[PDB]
């Protein structure tokens, strides 16, 4: 749930400095990376994919980050803050293969846009991930509440009239990013 | 009941599963009757026998091994009794398979020398069918009964 | 390999009660000691009195699995083969054994000179029988 | 009470069949067994329907509270 | 799609694949009995029988082990395909026979 | 085995075939797909029936419930492709279309006859509309219907099925919707006055039979079963295919040892009556048809962990 928060806030909050959003970018990448390299071996060991929920919940975050907010992560040169080109890459071909069990939108959208940056290709490990389910299991009686769980954004657009629009000077429509 | 302390009474001291003897002389409660004895007498017949397809399906409907009752995630079969001039398990076998199916793998198979209420007479000449042998946990001779 | 063969010579059909499995009593032509029962699926194997079968007890054959392309065995060499397990032994008199086997229920009892008999264990074996 | 329409058994309409049925025992001086398969009730099934059906509904209409006695 | 009409025991299902179970809502006799029989004649299928839990629930029970050449449930989908296949055989055989009559 | 080897083994002989009931054999087809071939004529092949009876005024003896299930047990002259089944999801206003259901109406008073004959006990002379019956279900037409229709009004299979008796000033007035339904859920849905199967006869005798023994054999039998050849004086097989398989041998003890009585085992020989709305043949094609779909159905279904 934090980490939903996490990476709604990120998105949203019109207020943010640059090296603030960076500041989380940074903390999520680098736990990231951490958790491929003292986990990945775990994989093919016993147990399901959901041992790795809270993977999967850090690496949704930050690609969603990714999605309101990549425009800021090309620094003065065009080059990537936290090697994004090189690291996300790294995250969808791992054995963890976020892009099966995040949210499906998301990772949709992520792969349109980190496609459209150079920053990773993910579509085509979204076409053998959807073969491989008409012809990594998770029980589903568990799994849904998860699924759930990363639908729910808490700064999605607001609908009450007023508030809306006094949020305005602290809020990013998804036109604006 | 409807709060943890009866259900824990009721699951672990008034529960059916334990009181198979009885308290007055210690002797069994619990057992089938009727189209169950029939039904045992046949099956358990020496003239019974069972195709690889048939055998393979007595087991499965009977054994419902996906329960508690995972003491294998996979169904184990005997060999035939007959090998030619065509493959055939006998109904003892089905017995032998279900026992050991459902009891411990890490535990010898049961032995144990009884008697049926059927004269051996009744089946003919020669015949033993009234003693009860099971060794090793395999039904080798006789049939089963009411008794 | 094998343990026991001999030609026996069928003595009496009994079909008892039943009527696909018959009791047969039948004497060695080759000892004079040598004696056997056995319940037999005779609905695949017909026998009548005064058949000569020849009898084999085997323990393997030179696990179990439905015929494949070119599968070869003992088994090739006989018309009726059943699986089973010896059971018990017993001392029949000073000179004389009796191994009794069962097959899936269906019983032997084979009684012969402790010599003739000596590679009979209380194992499984296979039994092998050709008219 | 009235003839059934189905066989209980067959699902076979027998409901049309029992003013004839009638006829053919009184007018035809038929025997039962005769009469039922000349209405085509082969199975005992449907031949049990009209053979023992009670028209007791005959009884029921001599009681009409819609008319003066 | 439609996900839960059929899925797999996963407590009886082993690491390989080449062993499984599987249930199957609103079906009974009718098409467990005739699908067994076509997966028996798969030759890498070592084992199959179908149960019924309960006459209460419309529930069907199906068991698949093999040799290790296919998985479990490439059996079931052999088996499936065959049974479809062996029914085009018995209508186009009824057709024919009805125009000859 | 092989689908091949199926095909190039498996027969059909048609005995007999008729608008109401089909007689026929399949040859060399395993027991568990005749079955299901069976369970499915009975069970799953869909037809129509009234389901819903909306009564204004029942003022006869006959309970409305009653009089309710008996129209519903009243098979319909209705082709089931005609018709779109019913979602039982929507509200009644939604529900019911001119693909969906079929109306049925029923209007008759009873009113006393003038002119009866003195001293008369039929009713048809002594009331005007005593008896009701399934011909007087009109059929009224919605929508698209009285096109789509208009070929084949809306007829009840047994016109002459008693619905209901009438007394002086007894009046009955329903709409009944009728819709498509299966045996499986209602046995008034089941388009069959029964499909079954036996399995074939096969007589076999174990020696040669002759003299008075044939004769006393062949009694045993229902006439041309057995037939007496001359000549070698002993009995055989005429066709097995006129055999009831009454047992009737197994009684006397002299045959007893000379017969055994079996099976051409696969050998099924159907008899398939309908309840009127389709030829039996159709309904027989429908069932093969039916299964086929459940494993086209299945194969193509994902299947979830
Ligand atoms: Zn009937």
């Amino acid at each position: 749930k934090s980490l939903q928060y996490l990476g709604s806030y990120i998105a949203r909050a019109k207020k943010l400095s640059r090296t603030q959003i960076i500041f989380v970018a940074s903390y999520l990448t680098s736990w990231l990376n951490r958790y491929v390299i003292e986990r990945e071996e775990e994989v093919d060991q016993r147990g399901g994919m959901e041992r790795f929920k809270h993977f999967y919940a850090a690496f949704q975050a930050l690609c969603y980050i990714f999605c309101f907010r990549h425009n800021i992560f090309r620094d003065t040169d065009g080059n990537w803050e936290c090697e994004l080109d090189k690291f996300f890459q790294r995250m969808v071909i791992s054995k963890f293969n976020p892009l099966k069990f995040c949210n499906e939108n998301v990772m949709l959208m992520f792969a349109r846009i980190a496609q459209q940056e150079s920053v990773a290709y993910c579509f085509s490990i979204i076409e053998n991930n959807n073969n491989e389910r008409l012809r990594s299991s998770w029980s589903l009686a568990t799994r849904q509440q998860f699924i759930d769980l990363q639908s729910y954004f808490p700064y999605d657009p607001l609908f009450l009239k007023n508030y809306k629009i006094l949020m305005k000077e602290y809020y990013i429509e998804w036109s604006e990013a | 009941p409807q709060n943890e302390n009866a259900r824990a009474e009721a699951l672990n001291l008034a529960n059916t599963d334990s009181q198979y003897l009885t308290p007055t002389s210690g002797s069994p409660v619990r057992g089938l009757i009727q189209d169950h004895i029939s039904a045992g007498v046949w099956l358990t017949s020496k003239d019974s026998f069972f195709t690889r397809e048939q055998y393979q399906q007595y087991i499965y409907g009977c054994i419902r091994p996906e329960d508690g009752h995972t003491t294998r995630s996979k169904i184990v079969t005997l060999p035939p009794t007959i090998f030619k001039p065509y493959p055939l398990w006998t109904g003892k076998q089905i017995i032998t398979t279900v026992l050991l199916n459902v009891t411990p793998p890490d535990m010898p198979g049961i032995n144990l020398i009884s008697k049926n209420k059927i004269k051996n007479e009744y089946w003919g000449k020669g015949s033993l069918e009234n003693e009860v042998l099971f060794k090793d946990g395999a039904l080798l001779c006789g049939i089963l009964d009411k008794s | 390999n094998t343990l026991f063969d001999d030609i026996f010579q069928v003595s009496e059909v009994d079909p008892g009660r039943y009527n696909k499995v018959c009791r047969i009593e039948a004497a060695s032509t080759t000892q004079d000691q040598c004696k056997l029962t056995l319940d037999i699926n005779v609905e695949l194997f017909p026998v009548a009195a005064q058949d000569s079968l020849t009898v084999t007890i085997a323990s393997s054959l030179n696990s179990w699995r439905p015929p494949q392309a070119g599968d070869r065995s003992l088994a090739d060499d006989y018309d009726y083969v059943m699986y089973g397990t010896a059971y018990k032994f017993e001392e029949v008199s000073k000179d004389l054994i009796a191994v009794y086997y069962s097959f899936g229920g269906l019983l032997m009892r084979l009684e012969g000179n402790y010599r003739n008999l000596n590679n009979l264990k209380q194992e499984n074996a296979y039994l092998l029988i050709r008219r | 009470m009235i003839v059934p329409v189905r066989c209980f058994s067959c699902g076979k309409v027998v409901g049309d069949k029992w003013e004839s049925y009638l006829n053919l025992l009184q007018e035809d001086e038929l025997d039962e067994g005769t009469a039922l398969s000349r209405l085509g009730l082969k199975r005992y099934c449907c031949r049990r329907m009209i053979l023992t059906h009670v028209d007791l509904i005959e009884k029921f209409l001599r009681y009409n509270p819609l008319e003066k006695r | 799609p439609d996900r839960e009409k059929i899925k797999l025991l996963t407590q009886a299902t082993s690491e390989d694949g080449t062993s499984a179970s599987f249930q199957i809502v609103e079906e009974d006799h009718t098409l467990g009995n005739a699908l067994r029989y076509v997966i028996m004649k798969n030759p890498d299928v070592e084992f199959c029988g179908y149960s019924i839990p309960h006459p209460s629930e419309n529930l069907l029970n199906i068991r698949i082990q093999t040799y290790g050449e296919t998985t479990a449930v490439d059996a079931l989908q052999k088996g499936l395909k065959d049974l479809m296949d062996l029914c085009d055989v018995v209508e186009s055989k009824f057709t024919e026979k009805i125009k000859s009559m | 085995w092989n689908v091949e080897k199926f095909k190039k083994d498996f027969e059909v002989n048609i005995s007999s075939l008729d608008a109401r009931e089909a007689n026929f054999d399949l040859i060399n087809i395993d027991t568990s797909i005749a079955n299901a071939f069976r369970r499915i004529m009975i069970s799953e092949v869909p037809s129509v029936a009234a389901e819903y009876v909306y009564f204004f005024n029942n003022t006869s003896v006959i309970q409305d419930e009653v009089l309710a299930h008996r129209i519903g047990l009243v098979p319909l002259k209705v082709d089931p492709d005609m018709l779109t089944w019913v979602d039982s999801n929507l509200p009644d206003d939604e529900k019911f279309t001119d693909e969906n259901t079929i109306v049925l109406s029923l209007n008759v008073k009873c009113t006393r006859n003038p002119d009866a004959p003195k001293g008369s006990t039929d009713p048809k002379e002594l009331y005007n509309n005593a008896h009701v019956y399934a011909r007087d279900l009109k059929f009224e037409p919605q929508g698209r219907q009285s096109t789509t229709f208009a070929d084949c009004p809306v007829v009840p299979a047994d016109p002459d099925i008693l619905l209901a008796k009438l007394r002086p000033g007894q009046e009955i007035s329903l709409k009944a919707h009728c819709i498509l339904g299966i045996g499986g859920d209602h046995a008034k849905f089941s388009p069959v006055s029964t499909a079954s199967y036996r399995l074939l006869p096969q007589i076999n005798i174990l020696q040669p039979i002759k003299g008075e023994s044939a004769r006393r054999f062949q009694k045993c039998f229902p006439p041309g079963v057995i037939g007496i050849d001359e000549g070698s004086d002993e009995a055989y097989v005429k066709d097995a295919r006129k055999d009831t398989v009454s047992r009737e041998v197994l009684r006397y003890e002299e045959f007893a040892d000379k017969v055994k009585l079996g099976r051409v085992r696969n050998h099924f020989i159907f008899n398939v009556e309908s309840a009127g709305a389709m030829t039996p043949e159709e309904i027989f094609f429908k069932s093969v048809r039916i299964l086929k779909n459940k494993a086209e159905y299945l194969k193509n279904c994902p299947i979830t962990q």
